[PDB]
RNA sequence: CCGGGCACUCUAACGGGACUGCCCGCGAAAGCGGGAGGAAGGAGGGGACGACGUCUGGUCAGCAUGGCCCUUACGGCCUGGGCGACACACGUGCUACAAUGCCCACUACAAAGCGAUGCCACCCGGCAACGGGGAGCUAAUCGCAAAAAGGUGGGCCCAGUUCGGAUUGGGGUCUGCAACCCGACCCCAUGAAGCCGGAAUCGCUAGUAAUCGCGGAUCAGCCAUGCCGCGGUGAAUACG
């Protein structure tokens, strides 16, 4: 196991942070802690919706949470219902000006963690893992994508001997920084143990 | 003599002060 | 009236002013030989003027910051060489074969994790 | 009139240091230009793996850049339009006299 | 190394004699990267080899050097099952290096207490044909002579 | 056995010569030279009998030396060893007293290694 | 050791037990868990059982052992030699 | 000896010396950075995610 | 220091600049040798970056997790102790064995960072560790802070020493509820082994090795001689 996390290798180059704000020495820890509880709260609740990214902005005692998701309705609710229903629970823990927006997901198959979560969910349903991956890479490339690679690790199919199976198509230059690549990971819990799913989607080289 | 505390050089090494290296 | 060049070496930087006179030299509010006493390498800071035989034709009010005594010396050697091509652009010859026109980019290499220095690896013994 | 700019991002710091200096130089009168103060860096060294493997580290840093701008000939023609200035999130501002 | 023949470094001439050869001798005296201390001791020696003998140090030094240069040395090469001491000529680059190293090492054998003195005294006896450095040269020279029978093993 | 029970090294500077006495370091040597007004840089082979008898008389009366100092150090340890305190145990097994590691090293308190 | 600017350290809860015995008529065995406590001129004559992590050591206290701690007189390590 | 410890860490001690930082994320008693409240393990995890404002890989 | 000025130096963003581009030569081409110009020339130096896989490598003790196991306990809390033991054995290190040195005094030149029960200028009590005051600074302002090797001078005179600083006695300072086990620091006394290391064995090819100081993380304090960084001075040699 040698490869680097492709997200942190691109911060300030082809990929932008998910918590964008300044803070002095004495507050960074407390503000980040809330950023964890908030993500903790939402990623817990908003899996149903199809959570892609939880952006967070800050000024003074207030925070705008720009939440990307493929099914905006599951977030919105009945007429504007759920969007505020959380905002009260959110600002209950937050205790401050929670500006909870909802952002469109243009193509959910060009969202890496979405593709991952999907596949990870499928293998919790005893689905053909060899097939499942081959399909996801097949669906991603049909969505006009320039490249795709998907990896599944663990007791595939329930076998006592662990196995790491992977599939790829097009180009995926992980050594390039100008190459914009989305990466997402999802954990697939089963009765026989943890399976890990990684997703690599190559959007384009700037 | 970077180990002898009773010297200039010795207190430099320890990063300390005293009679032998005052401030 | 005044002739100037910037001289740098590692962490040292030198602003130097050549103004005609008897041959006086000053570094950082101090006489040259006074700020560089007991250092043999100091005679090399006055080197480029000897490549054009202008030993006493110019005086020099010089300041210097950063680096070390001999680092600062090489910065001085570069700026007084720099200043000559501004005073006399035809002095490019007989100063570049001596390479005085150039600044050596060699600086302290970075300390790496896993080594005690930039390259000094920790000693090991298998069996 | 002492506007001090603190931020993790200089692409937003210099961009906002544009918008600030643009406004008061427009709405009268003098603004002493944007000076790039030295950046304060907090580096962290960490062992790559969770167990042993001491001789393998990764390097992280946090670069709080600093900018400074002045308004030389102030006059409250600016004192309300600056009060209406679209500031990004990755930046903190200070005012003084 | 393996790839190509590496380049020889030319030393920045000394400020007292403008001599590239003198600079080399200086550097071999230099412990711990303390050149200035090495500069004194050698120049101090130039002072001493003037007093105790009224003539040019550069002339004393350079002539002393020539008397320490070995023309033949033996380089080991275990051909077959025995270690053969093959006689080899010495390139001037190495003749210089070996003379200087020995010259300083021979100095540090002497019983006189100050470094300035030893360097002088060895350089004094070296031009006059004596001193440990010349002893080592003659040794290494006879060894290559002794093994003249392995002339055909040379590389 | 001039002062104070030890015959201090001649041809050496009077300040260092005093350090060869049990109970006197460089410190108490710098002291007795002012307190008796004698030149620290002169040799003992150059001391006036006046300078001698004064330095002697002062030092034997101001500080505890040779056998007596050794006596109290012994007496101090003898009691620590006898009361049954930890400081006494370490003096009775000859092990390091000042809380050093004993897994390795400690060679000065024990003596040369006894391999196994 | 402990700075002279501060006070001579006894855990007080033990110092209390000592004085009460001097008044009411000394003396019996004292179970303590204060090795960090200083022996003190009032403690002289008693016998205090000092815990070393495993057992309480019956320690008679005398005049010569005043300035020390209770823990010095209750060994912590078992050692009969090697081999 | 874990959950009773991750909760013992939160409550105030009987003496001030007994205060010790645990990782506010995973509970790691060792290698805790005050500035983040995180251990070097979590620190590297989030920094790679980009969930740490301004924090980026250093190079010189 | 004030006026003044942004020149310079720097600061920190944005650009330029190197492409064997150009001359000679050998070339089928790619390239190679040498020249010029140029700060830099043939990847300019360093970093970041680690293919399919290997090692049934390491990590259930950071976390997650299948499963197997415990239930007035294999859970939990507290006081004390242990993790610091010591006939020994190995790895990695620190400081040395001295005169290219050691000590005292006076005198220079760095970089990177850190700093609101935080760094603490200056002032006074103590030989000192420190202690009382007390100015400034959310720090290109104020402070840690002296850089050290270097430099001018004086001493030591080849001796287990003015080398070396272990071990022990004693008096103290600081943190912290508390320094017996078991902290560091200071002062007086003590002044060990050690005279350059058997078989064997490690690193480094240029601003490198060697040598000198400095900062940070963790952290009440500290057993850091560790680690991660930073500049000063600054080599030898590569036939093959
Ligand atoms: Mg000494
Ligand atoms: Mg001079
Ligand atoms: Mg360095
Ligand atoms: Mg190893
Ligand atoms: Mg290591
Ligand atoms: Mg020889
Ligand atoms: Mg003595
Ligand atoms: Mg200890
Ligand atoms: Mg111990
Ligand atoms: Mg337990
Ligand atoms: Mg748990
Ligand atoms: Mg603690
Ligand atoms: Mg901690
Ligand atoms: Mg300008
Ligand atoms: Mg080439
Ligand atoms: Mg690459
Ligand atoms: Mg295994
Ligand atoms: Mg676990
Ligand atoms: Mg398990
Ligand atoms: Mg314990
Ligand atoms: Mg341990
Ligand atoms: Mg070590
Ligand atoms: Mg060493
Ligand atoms: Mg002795
Ligand atoms: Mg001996
Ligand atoms: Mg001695
Ligand atoms: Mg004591
Ligand atoms: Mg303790
Ligand atoms: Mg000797
Ligand atoms: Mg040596
Ligand atoms: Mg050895
Ligand atoms: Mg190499
Ligand atoms: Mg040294
Ligand atoms: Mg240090
Ligand atoms: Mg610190
Ligand atoms: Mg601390
Ligand atoms: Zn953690």
């Amino acid at each position: 196991g040698n490869k680097i996390h492709p997200i942190g290798f691109r911060l300030g180059i082809t990929r932008d942070w998910e918590s964008r704000w300044y803070a002095g020495k004495k507050q960074y820890r407390h503000l980040l802690l809330e950023d964890q509880r908030i993500r903790g709260l939402l990623e817990k609740e908003l899996y149903s919706a199809g959570l892609a990214r939880v952006d967070i902005e800050r000024a003074a005692d207030n925070v705008a949470v720009t939440v990307h998701v493929a099914k905006p309705g599951v977030v919105i609710g009945r007429g504007g219902e759920r969007i505020r229903v959380l905002r009260e629970e959110l600002a209950k823990l937050t205790g401050k000006n929670v500006a909870l927006n909802v952002q469109e997901v243009q193509n959910p198959n060009l969202s890496a963690p979405l593709v991952a979560q999907r596949v990870a969910e499928q293998i919790e349903r005893r689905f053909a893992v060899r097939r499942a991956i081959k399909q996801a890479v097949q669906r991603v490339m049909e969505s006009g994508a320039k490249g795709a690679k998907v990896i599944v690790s663990g007791r595939i199919g329930g076998a006592e001997q662990a196995r790491t199976e992977w599939a790829a198509q097009g180009r995926v230059p992980l050594h390039t920084l100008r190459a914009n690549i989305d990466y997402g990971f999802a954990l697939a819990r089963t009765t026989y143990g943890v399976l890990g799913v990684k997703a690599y989607i190559f959007l384009g080289e700037v | 003599g970077k180990g002898d505390r009773r010297t200039r050089r010795g207190k430099i090494w320890r990063g300390t002060y005293g009679k032998y290296r005052p401030r | 009236e005044q002739y100037y060049g910037t001289g740098r070496r590692k962490e040292a930087v030198a602003r130097v002013f050549l103004r005609p006179g008897n041959g006086k030299v000053t570094v950082n509010g101090q006489d040259f030989n006074e700020y560089f006493q007991g250092l043999v390498r100091a005679v090399a800071a006055l080197e480029p003027l000897r490549a054009v035989d202008a030993l006493g034709h110019f005086d020099a009010y010089i300041t210097v910051r950063g680096g070390g005594k001999s680092g600062q010396i090489d910065a001085i050697k570069l700026g007084i060489a720099r200043a000559l091509v501004q005073y006399n652009p035809d002095y490019r010859a007989k100063l570049k074969p001596l390479g005085f026109l150039t600044r050596d980019a060699r600086v302290v290499e970075r300390k790496k994790y896993g080594k005690h220095k930039a390259r000094r690896a920790p000693q090991y013994s298998k069996r | 009139i002492r506007i001090k700019l603190r931020g993790f991002d200089h692409k937003t710091l210099d961009a906002s240091a544009q918008k600030i200096v643009e406004a008061a130089r427009r709405s009268g009168a003098q603004v002493s230009g944007p000076i790039p103060l030295p950046t304060r860096v907090r580096r962290f060294t960490v062992i790559r793996g969770p167990f042993k493997h001491k001789d393998s580290r990764e390097h992280f840093e946090l670069r709080t850049h600093n900018r400074l701008v002045d308004i030389i000939n102030p006059n409250r023609k600016t004192i309300e339009q600056l009060m209406t200035l679209d500031l990004p999130t990755g930046v903190e501002i200070e005012i003084k006299t | 190394a393996r790839r190509r023949r590496a380049e020889v470094r030319q030393l920045q001439p000394d400020l007292v004699y403008g001599d590239v050869l003198v600079t080399a001798f200086i550097n071999k005296i230099m412990r711990d990267g303390k050149k200035n201390l090495a500069a004194r001791i050698f120049y101090d020696a130039c002072k001493i080899i003037q007093e105790k003998t009224g003539q040019e140090p550069l002339k004393v030094f350079k002539q002393a050097v020539e008397n320490v240069k070995p023309r033949m040395e033996v380089r080991s090469r275990r051909v077959g099952g025995a270690n053969y001491q093959v006689p080899m000529e010495v390139s001037p680059r190495r003749q210089q290096s070996l003379a200087l190293r020995w010259l300083v090492q021979a100095a540090n054998q002497r019983p006189e207490r100050r470094a300035a003195v030893r360097i002088a005294h060895e350089l004094m006896d070296a031009a006059e044909g004596k001193g440990g450095a010349v002893k080592k040269k003659e040794d290494v020279e006879r060894m290559a002579e002794a093994n003249r029978a392995y002339a055909h093993y040379r590389w | 056995a001039r002062i104070a029970g030890v015959e201090i090294p001649r041809n050496k500077r009077v300040d260092v010569a005093l350090t060869y006495i049990y109970g006197i370091g460089k410190a108490r040597a710098k002291e007795a030279l002012e307190k008796t007004g004698i030149n620290p840089a002169t040799r003992v082979k150059d001391l006036t009998e006046a300078e001698v008898v004064r330095l002697r008389e002062y030092v034997e009366n101001t500080w505890k030396l040779e056998g007596e100092l050794r006596a109290e150090v012994a007496a101090n340890i003898k009691r620590l060893m006898d009361i049954g305190c930890y400081r006494g145990l370490r003096h009775r097994r000859g092990l390091p007293v000042r809380g050093q590691r004993t897994r390795t090293n400690a060679r000065t308190r024990k003596g040369p290694r006894k391999t196994v | 050791p402990r700075s002279l600017k501060k006070g001579v350290f006894v855990d007080d809860h033990l110092l209390e037990k000592v004085l009460e015995l001097n008044a009411k008529g000394e003396k019996r065995l004292i179970k303590t868990w204060s090795r960090r406590s200083t022996i003190v001129p009032e403690m002289v004559g008693h016998t205090i059982a000092v815990y070393n992590g495993k057992q309480h050591v019956p320690v008679y206290i005398t005049e010569n052992m005043v300035g020390h701690k209770l823990g010095e007189f209750a060994p912590t390590r078992t050692y009969r030699g090697h081999g | 000896a874990r959950k009773a410890l991750i909760e013992k860490a939160k409550r105030t001690p009987k003496f001030k010396v007994r205060a010790y930082t645990r990782c506010v994320r995973c509970g790691r008693a060792r290698s805790v950075y005050r500035f983040f409240g995180l251990c070097r393990i979590c620190l590297r995890e989030l920094a790679h995610k980009g969930q740490l404002p301004g924090v980026r890989k250093a190079s010189w």
